[PDB]
């Protein structure tokens, strides 16, 4: 969906929201590491089945692959991707406005 | 012939001395350094910098803040210490313009090191920096204009103080409701000037845009184990007794019969005493006591079975900022009932904020104590939050004290540049050169501004320059594009005050630097 | 001339050597070009893909780039 | 594999002896299964040999050249005339220029 | 290194190569007002960039196709 | 990268080392088991003599520095 | 506008790369503890305790770090752990990619406020777009619960 | 990143490098201090220096001549060992001048320094001093007089 916003951006603008939506991969590419499988056909799969409308296609590491995760009862709180997701965007904020280090 | 220059040697072992070219070298190397390292963090584009302490604690800091930059580095440059106390004064004396002061100074001393290289006394460039402050004076203090009288205009000329304070930190992300929460937290002060009245709360988590000026108050102590946690229309008590093994204050006294059963007997007399001095307390017809000490078991049941809460180890802070928001009295005697005023307030309660438990007051009679939550996502952002909050209140409160207000955005600058340069146009003698310089240093300042911005700077500062030469004394410089525009259109304000002290501090402080022709070190401990 | 004590650098230094030996000219734009192309198959090879394959990829595309080079290219007198 | 077995004290003079043996009906299998064309044929030994050096190069950072290698090699092989002398071969280093650009002299 | 801004002058001179034939157009590092490197008459051998891309390629294979390091 | 004041283990090896280490405490008691098995006599270096087959007081005497080790020697 | 202000430092761009290249070694470093398939990584400090842990928060709190990039994402980790108990190692990861990909966006020659303006739009339209995913839930089911609770737990 | 403050160190025991910043600093302060030193040499009221060497001999050598005063000193800044090779050429190619080409490119320097300072890139510094160059070139030959036909 990012991807598609910054497609509807223009300038730097969306060079950084490119970036922003490519960072967000990092996460089902490290879920389909560390369980065996292909990460980069993994994460195509995954990207096709979420464009064609299964807002609920995750990896299915039970029968390694790709599946509806509802029944795989794989579910979590907002309140945790809402969080991670504002509290690392505030930190990569502070974090480059920083030039400049000092010893004391 | 010089001490270090001398067949003889004059000095103990490790103690030495600089004479006129040297000294003057390290002073304005040393100044320069500062400068230097101090800006770039300067305008609404500045960037912050990393204080990595080396000691044992290893505290990391992240800062825009000029004042604490220069406070945690290890400085032995003696102008370099001038500079560095002279930022310090500045925060004490007024909020902001730290880095201001302290760029200013140096471009000063730079323009010095030109004029000494150009071969003028220093008492010469001393004389002309005299005069030329003067007129800056004059210029700013023509310049000012005052909205005290004006309730709306006065509020937004707050508004747009603390906007342009806020822009250069780390809240310039959601400065417009940080700037509203400042102004907020300023203006239920009531005129007094304590910023001690003001508590600012730093909880970890959350966005920075979670922070909130909390309409009551918050407390960040508990209650008694017994003890109601919710009372509502509450009758606070706010107390400085012991009620801690109380004991009479007749230092040589003892206890000394010769039986157990007497000691029994002084044991129970002494719990009744603390028992009547609960009723004493009762007596008030309160619903929540809050005393500064500790409270023990036994006043604790005591207040327990009353069913009335009992706050204890809340510091003289705490007091002082419960009596201002709910309006009681500090008591520490409980036999004139009727001479005691009690806070009241609507609602007090136990609120979750993250994960600790913190005790609320809502509806408060007076309010004329704050209490601001900042949640974030670092340490290093909490703290900066808060260290930009202080300077926000800081220059809300000077404000307050006194609302004549100046342009900022380099407007300042240039109108005390330019009539410096009008000053000097008609001065005859290298006084006139030292005048330019000054003026050239006023100028820089903006032009730094513009430089950390990636602005075509030189560009801006001579439109700038040309405006106020022709008449535009309102002109400045516009950070949303890279254009000048019109402060007073766009809603750039600062305190007369503020930009007064840092005029006459660099001034000051630049003069003292200048005057030094020859430095001596003691052998170090 | 310069004192590097990495194995990789003088891999770098050897292929500048190489390029000033074979051509004369162009001895900078190779070694950008090696560190462009290390940057980037930095970040595939976070993604999981075998380093010999990114390493395939390479020559079939720097095969292609020849080949439009000469299909490209003009001749002077 | 054996180590285990070592572990529990089996005699090492066993694990000799069934390493021996193993290893000489393998030895025989691998005679026995082995293909050969005995048609002497110079178009067919010529592709053998080319295939041979090529599986013999895929596995190192010439495998992308592995084709033009093999073919040089094959040609160089065949052109040493009855003792196939390895010192017949000279192997030149010269620095520059793409793997492609390395040539055989005749 | 001519201080222009790198991204935005690389995606227009992409685009207008794409747009119009002529793979004669690059960066304007001179200023001289215009793109095309034909009348700037900017030549360079068509041998030292095979030779270029050739080896670079070469040399990223070899770095590459190392995952082992024994330095004493 | 990193930065940190230590050292790191990871993958492979790691792994080999601590069965390395469960092996070693194993193999330091495995020869003291069921019946046809030998006692062990520990001198604690001020001259102290304990002779003993169990395998909990052989572990606790013993000083052992490695954590996995020390895990097989708290079961 | 031709040339443009040059560049005079370039050391602000070195200290910017360097605490990019801290947080994405840090993430890097707990990347493998991450999913139901991760694995624990086992920490001894100066004393003689040993840690065996999955929570991203107690493997960055218990390993000094030494670099301020480091620190200031272990202390990201502490408020993820607060705010919400779980999460804390994506929430590290998801930084650490971030400024990896900033490391690209500056070399583009992109101004590191550009960057933090549209990673804020960025982050906005995301919270839109996780809120539109998500699925009310009332705490009378406990199958919900059971298996969010599960689902905390398989990756320990 | 940088070649020095990136986490792999590609340098040998003793090497190092210097960035922007530390190169130009380097430079300017090197070439100011050689300028700043020979000066106060020049023109009719030029004084004099003392070189004492620090060997064996103790060599003593009073002199004005910029060229030997560059020459006889131990001079560790890449900067300043341009400026003295500059001065040694100049000497060779004529007699005199030897301060006066240190002491302006010295004050070349210092005012590449403030323009640098001034957000200016150095090439277009250099483009327009070559202009400058040219220009200064012409004006002074058009000012040339010779008299070598009357004797
Ligand atoms: N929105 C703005 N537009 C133009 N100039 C601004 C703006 N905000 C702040 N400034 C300028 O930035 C300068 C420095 O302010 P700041 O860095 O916040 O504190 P300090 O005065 O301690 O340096 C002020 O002199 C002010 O004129
Ligand atoms: N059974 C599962 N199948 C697929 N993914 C899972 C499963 N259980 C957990 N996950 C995913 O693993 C991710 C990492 O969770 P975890 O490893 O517990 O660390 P953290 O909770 O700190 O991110 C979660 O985002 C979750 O979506
Ligand atoms: N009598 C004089 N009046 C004015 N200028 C002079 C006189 N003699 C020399 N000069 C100037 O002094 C400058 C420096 O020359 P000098 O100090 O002799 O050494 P150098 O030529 O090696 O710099 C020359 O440029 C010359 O113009
Ligand atoms: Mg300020
Ligand atoms: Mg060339
Ligand atoms: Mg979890
Ligand atoms: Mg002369």
């Amino acid at each position: 969906r990012l991807t598609e916003y910054s497609r509807t951006l223009s300038g730097m603008e969306s060079y950084c929201v490119r970036a922003f939506a490519d960072a967000m991969e990092v996460i089902p590419s490290t879920l389909a590491e560390n369980a065996g499988l292909n990460p980069i056909s993994t994460v195509t799969e995954l990207r096709n089945r979420h464009a064609q409308g299964e807002k609920t296609a995750g990896i299915n590491v039970r029968k390694g692959g790709i599946s509806n995760i509802l029944e795989e009862l794989v579910v979590q709180p907002l309140l945790v991707s809402v969080s991670a997701l504002t509290l690392a965007t505030e930190t990569v904020r502070s974090i480059l406005k920083i030039d400049d280090v000092v010893n004391t | 012939a010089s001490l270090s220059l001398a067949p003889v040697n004059i000095f103990k072992a490790g103690a030495d001395e600089e004479r006129a070219e040297t000294a003057r070298l390290t002073s304005f190397i040393g100044a320069i350094a500062i400068g230097d390292l101090v800006k770039s963090t300067l305008g609404p584009k500045g960037m912050d910098k990393i204080l990595l302490s080396s000691g044992r604690d290893a505290s990391l800091m992240v800062t825009n803040d000029g004042a604490t930059i220069l406070k945690n580095i290890g400085v032995d440059n003696p102008a370099a210490k001038v500079l560095v106390d002279m930022s310090r004064v500045q925060d004490d004396e007024v909020g902001d313009g730290t880095t201001s002061v302290t760029v200013l100074a140096a471009e000063l001393l730079r323009e010095a090191e030109s004029l000494i290289a150009k071969k003028i006394h220093p008492q010469t460039i001393i004389a002309g920096w005299r005069e030329a402050t003067k007129a800056a004076r004059e210029a700013l203090l023509s310049s000012a204009v005052d909205h005290g009288s004006d309730e709306v205009k006065f509020r937004q000329d707050l508004m747009n103080i603390a906007g342009t304070t806020l822009s250069s930190k780390l809240l310039t992300h959601h400065k417009d409701h940080f700037t509203k929460l400042a102004v907020e937290a300023v203006l239920r002060l009531k005129g007094s000037g304590n910023l001690e009245a003001i508590h600012i709360i730093k909880k970890l988590g959350g966005s920075l845009a979670d922070s909130y000026l909390d309409e009551g108050f918050l407390l960040d102590k508990k209650i008694g184990v017994n003890q109601p946690k919710r009372i509502e229309n509450a009758k606070i008590l706010i107390a400085n007794t012991g009620m801690d093994t109380d004991k009479i204050k007749i230092f040589g006294s003892r206890v000394r019969v010769d039986s157990t059963a007497k000691v029994a007997e002084i044991e129970h007399a002494e719990k009744e005493k603390m028992k009547e001095k609960v009723e004493r307390i009762l007596k008030h017809g309160i619903n929540c006591f809050i005393n500064r000490q500790l409270i023990y078991n036994y006043p604790e049941q005591l207040f327990g079975a009353a069913g009335v809460m009992a706050i204890e180890h809340a510091d003289f802070a705490g007091v002082e900022r419960l009596a201002l928001v709910t309006g009681g009295e500090i008591a520490s005697t409980f036999d004139h009932p009727e001479l005691v005023k009690l806070g009241s307030c609507k609602l007090i309660e136990e609120v979750m904020i993250g994960e600790d438990k913190l005790i609320h007051f809502s509806g408060v009679a007076l309010g004329e104590a704050c209490t601001i939550v900042l949640r974030g996502a670092t340490q290093q952002i909490l703290d900066e939050a808060e260290r930009s909050l202080h300077d926000a209140l800081c220059v809300l409160a000077q404000t307050v004290k006194d609302s004549r207000t100046v342009y900022g955005g380099g407007c300042s600058e240039m109108l005390m540049a330019h009539a410096v340069t009008q000053l000097a146009n008609r001065t005859p003698g290298k006084e006139a050169v030292a005048m330019e310089s000054y003026a050239k240093a006023l100028r820089m300042l903006p032009t730094i501004i513009a430089d950390n911005a990636g602005y075509d700077s030189a560009d801006l500062v001579a439109q700038l320059r040309a405006a106020h030469s022709e008449g535009n004394t309102t002109a400045g410089l516009d950070m949303r594009e890279g254009t000048i525009g019109d402060m007073a259109i766009l809603g750039i304000t600062e305190s007369f005050q503020v930009k007064r002290q840092v005029l006459l501090s660099a001034a000051e402080a630049a003069e003292v630097i200048l005057r030094v022709d020859n430095i001596i070190k003691a052998a170090p401990r | 001339m310069m004192d590097v004590d990495h194995q990789i650098a003088k891999l770098m230094v050897e292929l500048s050597k190489s390029q000033d030996d074979e051509i004369g000219d162009g001895t900078t734009g190779v070694v950008v070009l090696a560190g462009a192309l290390l940057e980037e198959a930095e970040q595939l090879l976070d993604r999981g893909i075998h380093p010999i394959r990114i390493a395939d990829g390479y020559e079939q595309a720097a095969r292609v780039a020849i080949e439009h080079l000469d299909k490209i290219s003009d001749s002077v007198l | 594999q054996v180590k285990p077995y070592v572990e529990e004290g089996l005699h090492p003079q066993i694990i000799i002896r069934a390493f021996r043996t193993a290893t000489q009906l393998a030895v025989n299998k691998i005679k026995e299964i082995a293909v050969t064309v005995k048609k002497a044929d110079k178009v067919e030994q010529r592709k053998l040999l080319e295939k041979c050096a090529m599986t013999a190069l895929s596995s190192k950072l010439i495998s992308q050249q592995k084709a033009f290698f093999a073919k040089m090699v094959v040609d160089a092989v065949m052109m040493l005339d009855d003792l196939l002398q390895l010192k017949m071969i000279g192997i030149k280093k010269v620095q520059g220029g793409a793997l492609e650009d390395s040539q055989l002299v005749a | 290194n001519s201080g222009m801004n790198p991204i935005q002058t690389m995606t227009e001179v992409r685009a207008r190569q794409v747009k119009e034939m002529n793979p004669a157009l690059g960066i304007d590092c001179l200023h001289k007002g215009t793109n095309d490197m034909k009348q700037q008459h900017v030549i360079e051998t068509l041998i030292g960039k095979k030779q270029q891309i050739s080896l670079a390629t070469q040399m990223v294979r070899m770095i590459l196709k190392i995952d082992d390091i024994r330095k004493p | 990268p990193l930065s940190v004041f230590g050292d790191r283990s990871t993958g492979e090896t790691i792994r080999s080392q601590n069965v390395m280490a469960a092996a070693s405490i194993a193999n330091i008691v495995k020869s003291s088991l069921g019946p046809v098995g030998l006692d062990k006599m520990l001198v604690d270096d001020i001259g102290d003599v304990t002779i003993t087959n169990d395998g909990a007081t052989i572990l606790k005497l013993l000083e052992v520095e490695h954590p996995a080790a020390k895990v097989l020697c708290e079961l | 506008r031709g040339k443009g202000a040059y560049q005079d430092r370039d050391k602000p761009a070195q200290i910017r790369f360097s605490n990019i290249s801290a947080a994405k070694a840090v993430a890097d470093a707990i990347r493998t503890s991450l999913g139901p398939k991760g694995m624990d990584k086992m920490i001894q400090d100066g004393k003689g305790d040993v840690t065996i842990t999955n929570d991203g928060a107690t493997i960055l709190k218990q390993m000094q770090v030494l670099h301020p990039a480091a620190r200031m994402l272990v202390e990201l980790s502490k408020a993820q752990d607060i705010e919400a108990g779980d999460g804390t190692t994506s929430v590290v990861i998801i930084a650490g990619s971030l400024l990896d990909s900033c490391t690209k966006l500056l070399q583009k020659g992109i101004h590191p406020t550009i960057i933090s303006e549209s990673f804020q739009k960025a982050l906005e339209k995301g919270i839109e777009i996780l809120t539109d995913m998500s699925r009310p839930v009332e705490l009378s089911d406990r199958e919900t619960l059971l298996n969010s609770a599960t689902t905390s737990l398989n990756s320990k």
